[PDB]
């Protein structure tokens, strides 16, 4: 085999040649905190949350992309490892509203999660934030673009897996917005796992809107049956009534994601 | 780390490293772990045939004068095949310390009754028996302490709900308190409030 | 850094042995006793007039619940569910739909009064000072389901003492 | 000796308390729990499970309220292993099912596949 | 307050102390029912500048316990403190 | 007339604290704690933040730390009314019961005024209080304890050289120093026998080691000295309120580490981290790093201990709590016999029993 | 008013004999007081 | 802004009425249904739109502290207003 | 000076503290001699029994004596030695210097699980 | 499997133990009908000692069986003694909950419940 040897905090592994430092984390049993990577996208390297360092190496380095070469210790609870969450998780919350509340990501929130995982306790933001006018892209998914973090799993899933290429980003600098550029519904059998692999309130489940919260949920793993792909999904129930449907990643049927019907 | 970080102290960890080098050697054939967590707490981990001589040792030895029976409890956890966790938190007034004994057993397998060493063990185990189910040979007096006098199931084990079996009511036809089984007008709501992101690196567990 | 409480050792001469026989045979802590309960016959005493005297409370005070508004009449319940996550009762129910105009709020928004334990987290982790713990506490009931308030109930609390539980909050929301 | 010799089937149901209802009726699943696709952490994704069968949920007359008669309906147990798992529902009595751990394959990432120059996986934005 | 000299002086005479002096009735000496608003202070971590969150975390720098002894000379016996230095006598009032 | 045995059934008020705190975060455990000693709130609030704190290696600030111990000893004052009253009462001294319980209603009404609650504040919380003192408290908390000492003076008057009090009390329930020792006892219950021993001395808690009090030490074990222990920790409270209202210190009351404390809702309702912790602290709750600890107070009855473990998680896998009514209610066997029906009830006033933290 | 009096004296209210259409004459109630009173009464403000 | 239903019932600001042929009715008999008649989806359509002269707005609900957290609100449609998410208030560019 | 009283209740004075600590140290010793000299119980219990011993010896003082012993009041040092006696007597029975009795299971002592 | 007894080093044993506490209840069930003042018969508290002792009439493991006797022999304690009232005895008497649905064809009229 050609695997080559590579060190996560002193701890070796034997990884793959083109394994990202990311999956050489992943093996070792660490989760980097990321949004814009996701495994069943391509990688977008953005979001700058992966950034971790590399011993004897005087820059930290994008996990998410970085292939791995034979003899880097990736020290992932280093102190400027650390500063670098902090520090992007600071820029990540210097324009986002302050709607946890009135939002339906709270408690399911990838950044309120790996903000107090990852990220400082406090603002030095005392400035102005920006407001991003919301979209219409059908009547499935609530767009509230003002939370968007601007990871571009958007426009990856709909150019990728759902096939569409109607999603991108128009603009520049902060005022660049992930929208259609017109008032253009997207509607695939698949427009509803953006709500999926939205890490922040920007689009939300529009039936599931305001209705039911996630801690409170009762998580059931069940079966699609409105079609016979026979999709693993779970049924959330609060206080015996259904609230929503998740899919459930099952690798060999649908591999996290489920349609519209479904959903 | 100075204002809103608890001061290390060094001292008393070095101090119960030592002492539990000391348990740890004096009695072999019993103690099985000795660890001191990080804010100096020394735990003695040992055997359950070994109640009686490591806590006679830690009453009666003059380096240790453990006299004091502060606490005595079991943990249930129901994914270790000894599912019982005894824990005894001792005093010493000489030392002005503190050590804690830590034994298991399952259901079926009687733990020694430490009565004969610390009189104050009498209702606290006699506790881990009503609350967990642990039996407690050669115990004075054992028998239910805090559940009602029909209560079948013992109640701190895991697999017990939160609420009971059965329930309490009046009823006016037999003019008697009765038990029925229970149900409540509003179930109590479960939470999921666990995090998928991981708190803590130090205690990361290693992979399979 | 410790005292010696009754450690003393009692005279033996005449004399203090004859001071402890009079204090036997005459009873002199007997009538000190009574004395000091006849100081407090002329006393006035701390009994005030209910209900026509009231104890004295604070700001702070935690008595009836009840759902505010702004001042616009919108209420201010934006359902965001906090309050029967910390609710260590589970007093609080709530079920929540967007309206008519699209506003994230509440359907359901129960308390149960005789799970509730007068602690005040609801009004601590609201985050728009909706639910609030006001200062009512004379609000016995003869039937047990009237202490299982509903949306309706609290919003009528929240109507009749706003006047009071507003000034409260001017009062109190400095130290919060 | 002061030991013996028992080969028989290790079983408490005599001595849990629990009612016969509520041991032979219901079915105990052991599984670790899917990944909520909400989110990207797997630190849930870590540890077994044990809960029972969702019996009945209905309303309250007076309230509206959750009503429930069944007792094991927040019981969810957290194991290590699948193998302690089934140990514990073996012990008492309880009928299971075991769903084994869904791990999601590795993934082999690459940045420079998304610019390719004959192949269909380039990117046509960023 | 509004008693008579007379009830005060039987009263302070059978109780055997002075009780105007002490009175478990309270009245205009105590702090008023409106006071003014407060500026209460913030703490040392609101700061701009040196504040990051890592170099004073204090959650993340607990380690697990440090194993001392596992089953996986004349050195000096041990005890788990030094022992406990004698308590002094109050000098202040030891009923002696 | 004597009694042989003497049998106490217990669990009358057993409600299953300590299994429902595994199902509640940190802080929904918190408010259990008020109604375990249900005369000594703050103290238990106190012991269960100290667990926590000791857990999640952070520390209070110091005027918060100044804070819990002037309301531990406003708590110690309190307990120490209800024990003494109450077991004068239950004997039958009816009257000072009546003179202190204003001095009670007026400490009741320094709780009100802090928290909003009379009795079970949910004050003291695992990170510094909830919320700074209002402004004028301490002034009447001043003018409080000036003038408790004289109401100390006459129930001590009413009650210590009676010859009647004495003679339900010093020949009765006399408990060695290795007895109590061995039986586990704590507090009044120890120091009644001679044994110098105090958890504030010794082992120091928040800012103990910096406050100036006395001990008060038994010779007899009995009732009485017991009695006067009680009478004397009053005093000495006392003399630790004056301490720490002239060494209050300014500053904050939370940890500023708002990872775990939460953040103003002044700065709440304006930063987007301050919201989002707000939001995950009153959800979620704060996570405690896996571990086990015993963190022992001197409680006003005596060493209320708390086993807490943690798991990780943002809820306490489990929580034992260690009472010190628990063992001195064991004790009553062995300190009852030789004695009369009418000196049962007088042990167990001695024995400051609240049924509340022995059956949890 | 009457500040001579102590703490807990010093305020009180003469309750009405028609409430809302109830005679109160002999049945006075504590919850008779409206909320804008409720404060001074309770002596959470020393403002009427 | 309440009606009734033709059994004679308030309706809630939720829109809840029981039926006719509904026996939970007879908790009422007797006795009074506690409705709210101050519906705040009323008394947020009576609030006047906020003419302001910027492209993005802030809200807090008035008194700072004492409303709900500061949001912005971005103006640039000019079919529809820039409605708070907590407070309701619901504001227009004035150009 | 013949201290009065102790101050611990049940704990009476000792007349003779001296000879009695004498006669206690002697006897842990020879009851210390029946263990063998590879336990470490053993070798630690006759160091701390040799210095109290000689400490004893060293001092014809009470007072000085109770200082330099550090264990509060002589007679609850006395009380101390003969707690170790009967301990060294249940140490010869139980024998603990051997080997483990029973390795703990593989996961016994791990936390969290 | 090699584990530690309790009381009882094989089976025999522990049937001689489930032999007493049968025996121990025969007797004491006439002072209980007796001194609770109970509404029931001599027999039908037999006939029900009978009922809680082939309950576990199943058990082959010595360990669970003592553990049975020593619940049972706790009971017996509470019994003689006056610790328990009447209706702690009488909980063994389900006699104000409805006889639930045996059959199939009636657990599927009323519910859901297998
Ligand atoms: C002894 C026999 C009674 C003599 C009168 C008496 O002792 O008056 C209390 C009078 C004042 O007592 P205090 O309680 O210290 O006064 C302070 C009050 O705040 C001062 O009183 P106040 O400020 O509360 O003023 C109002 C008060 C004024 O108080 C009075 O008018 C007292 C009652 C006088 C009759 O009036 C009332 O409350 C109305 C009470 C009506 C019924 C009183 C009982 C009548 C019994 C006979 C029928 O006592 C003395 O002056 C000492 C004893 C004098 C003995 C005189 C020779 C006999
Ligand atoms: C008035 C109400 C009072 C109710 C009385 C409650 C008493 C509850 C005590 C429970 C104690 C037991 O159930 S011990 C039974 C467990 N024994 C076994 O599993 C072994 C099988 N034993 C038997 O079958 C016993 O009948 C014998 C006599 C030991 C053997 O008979 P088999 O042969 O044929
Ligand atoms: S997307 Fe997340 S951080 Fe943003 S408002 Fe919603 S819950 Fe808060
Ligand atoms: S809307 Fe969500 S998924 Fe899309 S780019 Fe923005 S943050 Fe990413
Ligand atoms: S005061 Fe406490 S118990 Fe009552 S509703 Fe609020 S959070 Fe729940
Ligand atoms: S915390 Fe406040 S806004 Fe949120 S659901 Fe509760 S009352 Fe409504
Ligand atoms: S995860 Fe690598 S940059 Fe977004
Ligand atoms: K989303
Ligand atoms: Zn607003």
């Amino acid at each position: 085999s050609n695997l080559i040897e590579v060190f996560v905090d002193g701890q070796s592994v034997m990884v793959e040649p083109g394994t990202t430092v990311l999956q050489a984390c992943e093996k070792v049993g660490m989760q980097i905190p990321r949004f814009c990577y996701h495994e069943r996208l391509s990688v977008a390297g953005n979001c700058r949350m992966c950034l971790v360092e590399i011993e004897k190496a005087p820059k930290v380095v994008a996990a998410c992309a970085m292939p791995v070469m034979k003899g880097w210790n990736i020290l992932t609870n280093s102190e400027k490892t650390k500063k670098a969450r902090e520090g992007v998780m600071e820029f990540l919350l210097a324009n986002h509203p302050l709607d946890c509340p009135i939002c339906d990501q709270g408690g399911e929130c990838d950044l309120q999660d790996q903000s107090m995982m990852f990220g400082s306790d406090r603002s030095r933001f005392l400035e102005g934030k920006r407001a991003v006018e919301d979209k219409n892209i059908g009547p499935l998914v609530k767009t509230i673009m003002t939370r968007c973090i601007q990871c571009t799993r958007c426009i990856r899933f709909a150019s990728e897996i759902a096939g569409v290429d109607d999603l991108g980003t128009t603009g520049r600098g902060n005022d660049m917005q992930v929208g259609t550029y017109i008032e253009k519904m997207f509607m695939s059998e698949l427009s509803g796992n953006i709500i999926d692999i939205c890490p922040v309130g920007a689009l939300t489940s529009k039936p599931y809107a305001f209705t039911a919260r996630p801690w409170e949920t009762r998580k059931t793993e069940s079966i699609d049956v409105m079609d016979a792909v026979g999709s693993n999904i779970v049924v959330s129930t609060r206080t015996g009534e259904v609230m929503r449907i998740l899919p459930r990643m099952h690798e060999d049927i649908n591999e996290e994601w489920i349609s519209d019907k479904t959903r | 780390t100075r204002p809103t970080v608890r001061p290390r102290n060094d001292v008393a960890h070095k101090q119960l490293s030592a002492f539990g080098e000391y348990v740890a050697e004096i009695l072999p054939k019993y103690v099985q772990q000795v660890q001191v967590s990080c804010f100096s707490e020394l735990e003695i981990c040992i055997h359950p045939d070994g109640v009686i001589p490591v806590l006679t040792f830690l009453r009666d030895h003059s380096n240790a004068q453990f006299k004091s029976l502060a606490d005595l409890t079991a943990v249930d956890i129901p994914t270790r095949q000894n599912r019982f966790e005894i824990v005894y938190n001792l005093l010493s007034l000489r030392f002005n310390s503190r050590i804690r004994v830590k034994t298991y057993t399952d259901e079926l397998t009687p733990v020694e009754s430490s009565v004969s060493v610390y009189k104050a063990a009498n209702w606290y185990e006699r506790e881990i028996w009503d609350m967990f189910g642990v039996f407690f040979a050669n115990h004075p007096d054992l028998r239910r302490i805090l559940t009602d006098y029909g209560f079948e199931g013992h109640p701190f084990r895991k697999d017990f709900p939160l609420s009971g079996y059965v329930e309490l009511r009046y009823d006016d036809e037999v003019k008697r308190v009765v038990a029925e089984p229970v149900e409540l007008a509003q179930e109590f709501r479960k939470f999921d409030l666990n995090s998928p992101w991981e708190a803590f690196p130090a205690y990361r567990q290693p992979p399979e | 850094t410790y005292k010696y409480v009754n450690l003393r050792e009692p005279s033996m001469d005449m004399k203090s042995v004859t001071d402890r026989a009079a204090q036997t045979l005459l009873w002199t802590e007997l009538i000190r006793g009574l004395g000091m309960t006849l100081s407090y016959l002329f006393r006035e005493p701390a009994t005030i007039n209910y209900p026509f005297e009231k104890g004295p409370l604070s700001p702070r005070f935690r008595g009836e619940h009840a759902l505010r508004r702004y001042p616009s009449g919108e209420e201010r319940c934006i359902a965001c569910k906090l309050c029967e996550a910390v609710c260590p009762a589970q007093a609080i129910t709530i079920e929540a739909e967007p309206r008519a105009d699209g506003s994230r709020r509440t359907t359901r928004y129960d308390i149960d009064m005789t799970k509730c334990i007068y602690c005040g987290f609801c009004q601590e982790a609201c985050p728009v000072d909706a639910i609030v713990e006001g200062p009512n506490f004379e609000f016995s009931t003869e039937t047990h389901e009237e202490l299982l308030y509903n949306k309706e109930k609290l919003l009528n609390n929240g109507d009749k003492w706003e006047a009071e539980i507003a000034a409260n909050i001017q009062a109190d929301y400095l130290y919060r | 000796t002061q030991l013996i010799t028992v080969d028989e089937k290790l079983d408490i149901t005599t001595l849990t308390g629990v009612p016969e209802e509520h041991i032979k009726t219901r079915k105990a699943r052991i599984f670790v729990p899917a990944r909520n696709n909400m989110q990207s952490g797997v630190n849930n994704t870590k540890k077994w499970k044990m809960e029972f069968d969702t019996r009945e949920r209905w309303e309250n007359p007076l309230m509206g309220w959750a009503s429930t008669a069944d007792p094991l309906s927040n019981l969810v147990l957290t194991f290590s292993t699948k193998e302690d798992a089934i140990a514990f529902a073996e012990k008492n009595g309880w009928s299971y099912d075991v769903e084994e751990r869904k791990v999601p394959k590795p993934k082999s990432k690459s940045y420079g596949a998304n610019f390719s120059w004959n192949k269909r996986t380039r990117v046509s934005t960023k | 307050a509004s008693a008579t000299r007379l009830i005060q002086g039987l009263r302070n005479w059978a109780s055997g102390r002075d009780l105007q002096a002490k009175l478990q009735l309270r009245y205009q000496e105590i702090s008023k029912r409106t006071q003014p608003p407060p500026k209460l202070p913030v703490g040392p971590s609101h700061r701009l500048s040196n504040n990051y969150y890592c170099a004073r975390d204090g959650r993340r720098e607990a380690m697990p316990p440090s194993i001392v002894m596992s089953s996986q000379s004349e050195k000096k016996a041990v005890s788990p403190a030094p022992p406990i230095k004698r308590w002094e006598l109050s000098q202040d009032e030891p009923y002696l | 007339e004597m009694v042989r045995k003497c049998d106490p059934h217990i669990g009358l008020l057993h409600r299953g604290t300590e299994k429902l705190i595994e199902y509640k975060t940190y802080l929904q455990a918190l408010p259990y704690f008020d109604r375990l000693d249900y005369v000594s709130m703050m103290c238990n609030e106190q012991a269960y933040s100290l667990a926590v704190e000791k857990l999640l290696n952070i520390q209070p600030p110091p005027r918060a730390q100044w804070i819990r111990v002037l309301f531990g000893e406003i708590t110690r004052l309190l307990n120490h009314i209800m024990a003494v009253t109450t077991h004068a009462l239950d004997i039958g001294a009816m009257t000072p019961f009546f003179w202190m319980f204003e001095e009670r209603e007026k400490m009741f009404e320094f709780y009100e005024r802090v928290s909003g609650a009379r009795m079970h504040a949910a004050y003291v919380r695992p990170g510094g209080v909830h919320q700074d003192l209002p402004l004028g408290l301490m002034d009447d908390i001043y003018e409080f304890s000036k003038n408790f000492s004289l109401r100390i003076d006459e129930l001590e008057e009413m009650l210590t050289n009676n010859r009647i009090w004495r003679n339900r009390t010093v020949d009765i329930g006399v408990v060695t120093a290795e007895d109590a020792l061995n039986y586990g006892f704590s507090g009044v219950m120890l120091r009644g026998s001679g044994i110098q021993w105090d958890l504030r001395k010794t082992q120091p808690y928040d800012v103990y080691d910096q406050v100036e009090f006395d001990v008060p030490i038994g010779s007899r074990g009995d009732c009485y000295d017991r009695y006067l222990c009680r009478v004397e920790e009053m005093r000495q409270s006392i003399r630790i309120i004056s301490q720490c209202l002239n060494k209050m210190p300014p500053g904050e009351i939370k940890v500023d580490d708002a990872k775990v404390s939460p953040p103003k809702r002044a700065e709440m309702k304006t930063s987007m981290e301050s919201l989002i912790h707000h939001f995950k602290l009153y959800t979620e709750g704060y996570q405690v790093p896996p571990g086990a600890t015993y963190t022992a107070i001197e409680a006003p009855k005596g060493e209320f201990g708390v086993y807490l473990v943690s798991d990780g998680s943002s809820r306490p896998y489990r929580c034992k709590i260690k009472a010190p009514g628990f063992a001195h209610l064991a004790g009553l066997d062995k300190m009852s016999k030789g004695h009369m029906l009418a000196d049962v009830v007088a042990i167990i006033g001695t024995q400051d029993i609240v049924f509340g933290e022995v059956d949890r | 008013e009457d500040n001579k009096q102590f703490f807990g004296r010093h305020r009180w209210v003469i309750y009405t004999t028609e409430m809302n259409g109830k005679n109160t004459f002999w049945d006075v109630d504590g919850s008779m007081v409206p909320p804008e009173w409720h404060r001074w009464l309770h002596c959470m403000t020393d403002d009427p | 802004g309440v009606r009734t239903s033709p059994t004679g019932e308030k309706v809630t600001h939720t829109g809840q009425v029981y039926d006719d042929e509904d026996y939970r009715r007879v908790r009422f008999v007797g006795r009074q249904k506690e409705v709210n008649e101050n519906f705040a989806i009323d008394l947020i359509a009576e609030q006047p739109v906020s003419q302001v002269g910027s492209r993005v707005i802030s809200c807090d609900g008035g008194g700072g502290a004492l409303g709900h957290p500061r949001v912005y609100i971005n103006l640039d449609k000019e079919t529809k207003t820039g409605t708070c998410g907590y407070c309701g208030l619901q504001f227009r560019q004035q150009h | 000076l013949l201290k009065k009283t102790t101050g611990l209740v049940g704990l009476a004075v000792c007349e003779t503290p001296h000879e009695r600590l004498k006669i206690l140290y002697t006897k842990i010793l020879d009851v210390l001699g029946h263990i063998p000299k590879n336990a470490a119980y053993r070798k630690y219990t006759e160091q701390i029994t040799n210095e109290k011993l000689s400490i004893v010896k060293a001092e014809p003082d009470v007072k000085k004596l109770e200082e330099q012993l550090q264990g509060g009041q002589i007679e609850e040092v006395i009380l101390q030695a003969e707690n170790e006696l009967s301990l060294a007597r249940k140490m010869i029975q139980w024998k603990p210097w051997e080997p483990l009795v029973e390795e703990p299971p593989a996961s016994q002592w791990k936390w969290p699980i | 499997t090699s584990v530690k007894p309790i009381f009882s080093r094989d089976m025999n044993e522990a049937k001689r133990r489930v032999r007493e506490l049968y025996r121990a209840w025969y007797r004491e069930v006439p002072n209980t009908v007796h001194l609770f003042q109970l509404d029931i018969s001599v027999k039908q508290g037999r006939d029900k000692v009978r009922e809680m002792f082939k309950k576990n009439a199943h058990v082959t493991d010595p360990r669970v069986v003592d553990l049975l006797v020593i619940k049972g022999k706790m009971e017996l304690e509470e019994t003689i003694n006056v610790w328990k009232q009447r209706t702690h005895v009488m909980r063994f008497f389900h006699e104000t909950e409805a006889p639930r649905p045996k059959d199939f064809l009636s657990k599927f009229y009323v519910g859901h419940d297998p």
